């Protein structure tokens, strides 16, 4: 099904820069494991037309 | 009483109404053929990933390549298979070698365990290594 | 990035990623102090050789 991610046609502070999925409940700290996702350099996976 | 196999290893007066006749004059514009085709590859649900997940055993699997080679790897392997889709030499859309410096990207492989450790040796075999290292035997 | 950037004064540019990193090392950095002392080294060999 779809993913998306709200677009802005020229708004800079609010152009989305990442994305990651947790694990752990909001009220424990731990060892911060961020997923894979958040390491591309784009939101997400590159693709060039 | 009736059974279904599975299909996955386990444990072990007259009749003839007047509308009936049938006169198939309309061909379909898209094609049924040719929509039932497309549609045939897009029913296809997305390929499993079991890369950097452990086994029965408990040593992970996958092979021992660094990620960021991984992921390369992997987005050549696309490309090549979008060129194959699209009967072309060349991909006229690629995943690799494009503008974006993606050199901080990572995927998951087989190389590290879920300790954050290194695969160099398998998990089974640390585990028999150090528990072989304790035992005691009869006295002489 | 920058530091190539500002030597080849603009006509080439040069790109690094934007996102959390595996904290790479790469030691290259080092004091003027130490430039200048390898600089005296070097002249000193070199001086009347042609």
């Amino acid at each position: 099904p779809p993913f998306q991610v709200p677009y802005v046609r020229l708004d800079r502070d609010r152009v989305p820069t990442m994305v990651g999925v947790t694990r752990q409940s909001r009220d424990t700290i731990t060892q911060p494991a961020l997923s894979l996702s958040t390491t591309n350099t784009t939101v997400g996976v590159p693709l060039a037309l | 009483m009736k059974r279904i196999p599975r299909k996955t290893k386990g444990k072990s007066p007259a009749t003839t109404e007047p509308g009936t006749s049938n006169r198939e004059q309309y061909k379909a514009r898209p094609g049924i053929a040719s929509v039932q085709r497309a549609t045939e590859s897009a029913e296809m649900p997305m390929k499993n990933n079991d890369e950097g997940t452990p086994d029965k055993k408990g040593n992970t699997k996958g092979d021992l390549v660094n990620e960021h080679s991984e992921a390369k790897d992997e987005a050549d392997e696309a490309t090549k298979k979008q060129a194959k889709d699209t009967d072309k030499s060349k991909a006229q859309v690629t995943y690799s070698d494009t503008g974006i410096n993606n050199a901080n990207e990572l995927s998951r492989s087989g190389n590290v365990d879920n300790e954050g450790g290194s695969n160099q040796k398998p998990m089974s075999t640390r585990i028999a290594e150090a528990t072989s290292a304790i035992v005691s035997k009869h006295p002489a | 990035e920058w530091a190539l950037t500002e030597c080849a004064q603009g006509y080439v540019t040069v790109t690094s990623p934007y996102a959390p990193s595996v904290n790479r090392l790469m030691p290259y950095r080092i004091s003027n102090a130490e430039r200048q002392i390898s600089q005296i080294i070097r002249i000193m060999n070199i001086g009347n050789n042609a």
